[PDB]
This record gives structure tokens, sequence and C-alpha cells, in this order.
RNA sequence: AAACUCCAGUUGACACAAAAUAGACUACGAAAGUGGCUUUAACAUAUCUGAACACACAAUAGCUAAGACCCAAACUGGGAUUAGAUACCCCACUAUGCUUAGCCCUAAACCUCAACAGUUAAAUCAACAAAACUGCUCGCCAGAACACUACGAGCCACAGCUUAAAACUCAAAGGACCUGGCGGUGCUUCAUAUCCCUCUAGAGGAGCCUGUUCUGUAAUCGAUAAACCCCGAUCAACCUCACCACCUCUUGCUCAGCCUAUAUACCGCCAUCUUCAGCAAACCCUGAUGAAGGCUACAAAGUAAGCGCAAGUACCCACGUAAAGACGUUAGGUCAAGGUGUAGCCCAUGAGGUGGCAAGAAAUGGGCUACAUUUUCUACCCCAGAAAACUACGAUAGCCCUUAUGAAACUUAAGGGUCGAAGGUGGAUUUAGC
């Protein structure tokens, strides 16, 4: 850096953390268009081989 | 009635004096705008708002003053313009009183749709009809994805069950439009089991509907709000004078956050809620601020009187950030 | 930042606070505890065991009273961070930590190991901890939770301590260990056209082509995150055709037929990790014959075979590129290649004829052609002459007319004429290549 020549010496995307861009463009093409249970537990699971 | 919020601060604020020109970006029902029209009777004005409906009553009240109060309609992002066709582009206003949040008479009106109580169009735009194409309330949540309508939610609202009540919208919407402000509440509800609907508190510890969370969220996204914060406070220094004094009012953390990390330089990509300790964390690691442009007037946020929050539950949370521009 | 500025540094004077190094020692004491120096007093018992309550003690915190006050510090005030409040950070300061005199009587008061005596041979032993036991005595325990709770009782305790239930409720609760998953988990080394940067040409902007979506239509279906999107199609004007409308046939081209439902019943053929190296058997041995585990090359329990990799083969080599690539993963794709299980239709969900749909408000994927001077046109196939910005570059688009194929062409393709548009090298982002 002591070395080197110099020469003569003389957005809201982020902001808000949604895309408001990309969101109101589909909106805009929609406009457009427009106009739980039971599990068994595993070691009680019934075998017939024993009766075959 | 609705009484304007810390009218008494923000007049002793702004201390309007003869001779000061000042600007007021959000005129809305008029009642600060007024009472800043009152004290001093050589003050000049200058109004702005949204809402064309608000812009009227501006233009009916220009005939109490002639020249002392001049309308104007657009958004905040749009005001440079405007007021740069009169001309005033180094403005030197003294002070600009950015008031924030929805309008008393357009939320008390419930055509305007911004009520969930009462029953109207699902509109929820300041706007009124000025720009016809622009998406309402009902067009959001109609349209957008359960992943893109949860972040509405989510980043807006500040709604924990952000995917639970946007899979109640997608679902419902495909049943019926989604057209009136009673058929969302009765959707963001049935997301929940039905004593939900009033299990939460505001920091008055008034229950709420659980949807309330809902129609400020879309609130902000249909009227981009937060983002035309950042210009509206940005197009107010430029225009604002040296030595003049700034007065915001933020009803909300979101927009509070902007004021403070404006009037303070902080980057508006920080991590919310820092604490202390986070704050030697952060800079632990890179071991291996800018000169403030606002000196401000008192330095904690001000609050509604408790008496007067009960007068006025709306303005409860208003949040008053006063600054003089360097 | 606030605070301080009778502040800070040097030097001297100067404690009712706390006791570097020694201490890598493992001592004293019943435990609690006890680690600066000196002195005095002084550390019960010549068999052991023996108490929630008797007797005497009992960290820290706390109470009452009187003192001390360097420093520390609940609390509190101020500053800061914060959307804001509390906390975390900073400053100041108090109860408190100290002394004295009384209380209070708690601890993960834990070596989580009761006292005493004895043994090291048997079985070493559920596991882990801390080798396994015997005699003897006291204390204590009998599913979880309710419950360090309620009531009673006692207590200098008064939001307290000790002792300590029941009802309702449940089919577990619990201890140890193994595996898996996960960790805002540690360390280490990594990806080689790759995770990032670096290299080259692109996509994302324009027009056009083409797929998809959406919308439209009386008018198919399937694929549709990676692993769909010029995909089934190495291909739709009729046909193809499975679609729609109308009309027609009924043992029907078939010892009928069905492109009817189900790819979440399947075969068949495949995608995917795979730009992987592992998979499944037969034995053997260790752990007390527990869930489990099985390597050391100067080798310590693993091994004779199968599949994949590898090898070999194809292409121009032994290189490279193909091909190959198991098991398993995504109930991944395909019942509409064909076949087929199950269920359904049989005057109809089958068969045939006629005509017709196959569009664009749009959005999006891939591609093509461009935006030009390393270019454009011509000759030539690399020693040329012109062009070069509103008559330039640029449509494979539009319109018009011919020709080819066909029975049928505003429609498909080729050619000509006319026309001369957007585009002026394209944000985030993103593809490919050793
Ligand atoms: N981006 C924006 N630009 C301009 N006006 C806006 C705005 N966002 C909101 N507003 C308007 O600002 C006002 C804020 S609420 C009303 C406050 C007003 N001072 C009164 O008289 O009560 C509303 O009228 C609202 O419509
Ligand atoms: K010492
Ligand atoms: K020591
Ligand atoms: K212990
Ligand atoms: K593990
Ligand atoms: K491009
Ligand atoms: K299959
Ligand atoms: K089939
Ligand atoms: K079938
Ligand atoms: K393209
Ligand atoms: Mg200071
Ligand atoms: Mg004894
Ligand atoms: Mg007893
Ligand atoms: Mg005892
Ligand atoms: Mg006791
Ligand atoms: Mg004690
Ligand atoms: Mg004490
Ligand atoms: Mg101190
Ligand atoms: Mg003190
Ligand atoms: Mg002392
Ligand atoms: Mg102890
Ligand atoms: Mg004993
Ligand atoms: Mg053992
Ligand atoms: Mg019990
Ligand atoms: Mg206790
Ligand atoms: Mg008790
Ligand atoms: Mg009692
Ligand atoms: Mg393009
Ligand atoms: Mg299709
Ligand atoms: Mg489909
Ligand atoms: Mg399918
Ligand atoms: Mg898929
Ligand atoms: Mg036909
Ligand atoms: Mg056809
Ligand atoms: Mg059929
Ligand atoms: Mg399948
Ligand atoms: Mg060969
Ligand atoms: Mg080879
Ligand atoms: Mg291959
Ligand atoms: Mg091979
Ligand atoms: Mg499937
Ligand atoms: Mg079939
Ligand atoms: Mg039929
Ligand atoms: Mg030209
Ligand atoms: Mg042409
Ligand atoms: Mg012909």
């Amino acid at each position: 850096l002591a070395v080197a020549d110099f020469g003569p010496r003389d957005t809201s995307s982020s902001l808000c953390g949604i895309d408001h861009e990309a969101l109101n463009k589909q909106i805009m093409e929609y406009k457009r268009r427009k106009d739980g249970r039971k599990r068994a537990k595993p070691r009680l699971e019934q075998d017939s081989s024993l009766k075959s | 009635l609705h009484i304007p919020v810390m009218v008494d601060e923000v007049v002793h604020c702004l201390s309007p004096q003869k001779g000061q020109i000042f600007l007021d970006m959000t005129f809305g029902s008029g009642g600060h705008t007024k009472a800043i029209l009152q004290k001093e009777s050589d003050i000049v004005l200058y109004a702005l708002d949204r809402d064309p409906t608000a812009y009227a009553l501006a233009e009916h009240l220009s005939e109490l003053y002639p020249k002392q109060i001049r309308a104007m309609l657009g958004q905040f992002s749009q005001a440079e313009a405007l007021l740069m066709k009169a001309g005033v582009q180094p403005g030197t206003f003294d002070g600009v009183l950015m008031d924030l949040g929805c309008s008393s008479m357009q939320l008390d009106t419930p055509e305007r749709g911004f009520s969930l109580r009462k029953d109207g169009p699902l509109d929820m735009r300041m706007d009124g009809g000025r720009y016809p194409d622009m998406p309402t309330a009902a067009d959001v949540v109609n349209a957008l994805d359960q992943q893109a309508l949860a972040s509405i939610l989510r980043t807006y609202g500040e709604e924990k069950h952000a995917k639970k009540i946007a899979s109640a919208i997608v679902q419902a919407r495909s049943i019926y439009p989604i057209t009136r402000t009673q058929q969302l509440a009765s959707i963001v509800a049935g997301a929940f089991p039905p004593s939900a609907i009033y299990t939460r508190k505001d920091l008055l510890q008034r229950s709420t509907h659980i949807a309330t969370k809902t129609f400020q969220a879309l609130r902000i996204f249909v009227n981009n709000e937060l983002n035309e914060l950042y210009t509206g406070l940005k197009t107010a220094q430029k225009f604002l004078r040296p030595g003049g004094r700034l007065v915001a009012l933020s009803f909300h953390s979101l927009e509070d956050r902007i004021v403070k990390r404006f009037l303070l330089g902080i980057s508006m990509t920080e991590r919310f809620n820092l604490s202390v300790r986070q704050q030697v964390m952060k800079t632990s690691q890179l071991g291996s601020r800018a000169p403030l442009m606002w000196e401000l007037i008192h330095k904690k946020v001000l609050s509604p009187q408790d008496q007067d929050v009960q007068d006025n539950p709306r303005g409860r949370s208003a949040k008053l950030r006063a600054a003089i521009k360097l």
C-alpha cells in the first residue's frame, strides 16, 4: 500500500421484511384475471404367523 | 367524538409562532391541524392526506382560514412532487407533523371497511377511490398464497398464528369470496376454538377480537404505511428547515421503530429489541454510528396521560417522538 | 451517557474490612465448618448400638437492639440499550455481609455411602455410581399425584418452622442403560464446474417461437418443488382423438366391448438421491447367553460366499466419454403403451358417422433472433470493395401474392413482395462449462 501508485490526488423490501413489490405483482395479476388420527403402538401390532 | 391525540404536547412541542411555515402530512379529520391554527393566528400551514374525503374536509375547512391553511392530496411518497410543483423544494418548513395511523372518521364510518365490529365492504383502504385500481384488503386475502399471506400477518400484524389464520382465509375464499369485514373476522375466528374469539387482551387489558391483528396487518399492506413512512420522514427532512421541530406519533411498534431508527441513524436492518447482552455479543464477533442529524427535544417517547387514555382508548398507544433537524 | 473535577498521578500518613504465595498440601472438628500472627484455655468415653420431639449444636439468608463501615451488594434512583417496561451493561446508594447481645433452626446441611464389628473365599456383579459381601443394632420405606399441602399440636418463629393426612383422579409413575432423532452442539477436514469468491458465455429487459398457468369455450387426458413446464408427442388442418353437439347401430372387427374408477392393488418401463458405496444372507466370537458389539499389520475376533462398486467391455489407448450403478428413499411417474387385480357400464360409461373446439385480458418456463463496427452487404472462403443511424443494425412477426404436400391450406411449410416495429447489451436473481 505504500509502494502502490494512487496517481494524482484530487432498499425498502428489507425494511418491511416482505417482498412488497412481488406481493403487489401477484395481486395485480389476480385483479386482471377476475376483472389427528389414532396410531397403534408398534409393539401391540397383531400377527397371524402363529395361527398359520 | 375523537379529541386530537396529545394535542397539548404537539402544540407546545412545535410552539407555532408568527413568521413560521409548517406542514402537515396527515390532515385526516383535521383536529390537530385546527389546534395548530388556533394558537397562532398568523401561522402558515400546509396539509396533506391520502384520503380524498380528508382532502375535501380541508378544502371545506379552508373557508374558515383562506390562506393560513393550504390543502393537498396524496401519499407521503407523492408529497414531495406535489409540494415541488408549488416550488418549495427547500421548503424551510419550521415543523412537519406526521401523525400516523387510521383516521377516526375513516374507521368510524363503516362504509370505509376499517371496522371489524361493523359490517362494511372489506376496503380497509385510506385511499377513497382516488386510485380505483389500488387493491383493497378483500383483493389481498383472495389472491395471496398461505406463505405470502402469512408473511403479511407475521411481519405487519405481529401475529403468532400467521399460518393458522392464513390457512383459514385460504380455505374460506375457495368456498366463497371474502368481501365483507365480518365475513373475514368470522373466518379468522374459525381458525381457533370458539372460546378463542376474545381470549386475547390488549395492553389496556380489555378483551379484543382474535382478528384485531389481521385487520391491522392488511391495513398496513394495502396502504403500504410502513414503506411510505420511511419516504415520508425522508421527504420531511429535505423540506424541513434547519432548527425546525419535527413531531411524529406512533401508535404501534413497527412505525415507532422506524421513527426511532430514523431520528437516531440506527440501521433499519438491525435486530429488534436488542439487549445490552446481545449488543456486546454482536460487536465481539467483529473485533477479531454516523453523526446524528437530529436533536430529540424529549429524549424518551411521550405517551398519553392515563386519564386521557380512558377518554380516548384508541390513542392509548400514541408514542410521540420529537426532534429538531441538524 | 450519566457521574466526578477538594478530580487524577507521585509521595507520606492512615481499619471494628478481608486474610496473595505456602496449599501440587488433604490436616482439624460431631456436623455445620475451619487456611494472616501471637499467647492462654482446650479437642467426651478402656465394649458397641441407642431420639423429628429429651439435651446441646447447626452454612447462607432473615428478625430485634446497639455499634463500625473500606469494599461488595438485594432494593431504589439516574444513564444506556429497548417499539416500550423489567432484566442483562454503566454510575450512585441502602437492607445485608462485620462486631456485640438475643433470636430464627433451614440447604443439592450430599462421600446423595446410617453406627459398630468382620471377611476377600464363595456367585464378582440387574444397570450405573463407589469392588462384592457377612454379623449386629437403631432410624426409615411400601404405586403415582394430591403433598416441603389441609387440619391438629408444639415452637421467642406471626407471609415462619417441625410433624403430617384424606377425598376426588390415574394405569402407570419411576431408576439405569442402548438406539435413533435433534442441538441458536465441540473440534476437524471438506465439496473442484463447486457452498462462497475467482474464469467464460448466457438467462432475467425487446420481438418472435414454444410449453405451462389462468381466463375463455358446448368442447379431452396425463406430467406439474428438487425429480413438471419443445414433458407422454423422434410432433394434433381431416385422420390421429381419447373431447363437444347432433344423428345412428345393439350378440356388436373379437367365443363381445369399455382411453370407466382405483398408479394408495399391480406387472411392465422409469425418475430420484447416484456427481452415492453400500445391501442382503450363512456362520463364528464378546457382553454372566440384556438391549447390544465384533478394529489395531511389530495386528487384540472375525470369516468362507452373493449383489453393487471395482474389473472387463463399446467408442480413438491403459486417458476420456459412454454404458453400468445394488438395497433402500419419495404409497415418486405411468390403469391413456400394452397387460392386469378389484369395483362399475352392457339400448351404453360400448360402437359408428357428420360438423366443431383447440382462443388470448394476461402471467410465467424454455428456446430463437437481435440490439451491431470482432458489425452489415457483395465477391471470396480469410492480402478486396462498399455499407455504417430515422432509406443504418434489427422479425423466422404483420399484410399481400405465388409454389410444395394433400381430396381438403385465411390456417401447414418454402419463396417473393410489401412493411422497417420493439430493441441501443438488460435490477434483484439465476443457468452451464475443467
Ligand atoms: N402514506 C400516507 N400519506 C398520506 N396520508 C396518509 C398516509 N397514511 C395515512 N395517511 C392519512 O393520515 C391520517 C392519519 S390518522 C388521522 C390524524 C389526523 N391528524 C386527524 O385529523 O385525526 C389519515 O387521514 C390517513 O388516511
Ligand atoms: K493471608
Ligand atoms: K492456596
Ligand atoms: K454433592
Ligand atoms: K445421539
Ligand atoms: K438477457
Ligand atoms: K410403480
Ligand atoms: K395400463
Ligand atoms: K385396471
Ligand atoms: K428466454
Ligand atoms: Mg458527561
Ligand atoms: Mg452412643
Ligand atoms: Mg422415634
Ligand atoms: Mg439424632
Ligand atoms: Mg429437623
Ligand atoms: Mg444458623
Ligand atoms: Mg446476621
Ligand atoms: Mg462501593
Ligand atoms: Mg451498609
Ligand atoms: Mg473481621
Ligand atoms: Mg456442605
Ligand atoms: Mg445411628
Ligand atoms: Mg456387571
Ligand atoms: Mg404414595
Ligand atoms: Mg422447605
Ligand atoms: Mg407447612
Ligand atoms: Mg396449622
Ligand atoms: Mg426474455
Ligand atoms: Mg393440459
Ligand atoms: Mg393432473
Ligand atoms: Mg397423477
Ligand atoms: Mg415431485
Ligand atoms: Mg372427425
Ligand atoms: Mg381432430
Ligand atoms: Mg369411451
Ligand atoms: Mg407409485
Ligand atoms: Mg476396447
Ligand atoms: Mg475405462
Ligand atoms: Mg450415463
Ligand atoms: Mg462398473
Ligand atoms: Mg402417488
Ligand atoms: Mg386399461
Ligand atoms: Mg360413448
Ligand atoms: Mg434497413
Ligand atoms: Mg416476412
Ligand atoms: Mg394444390
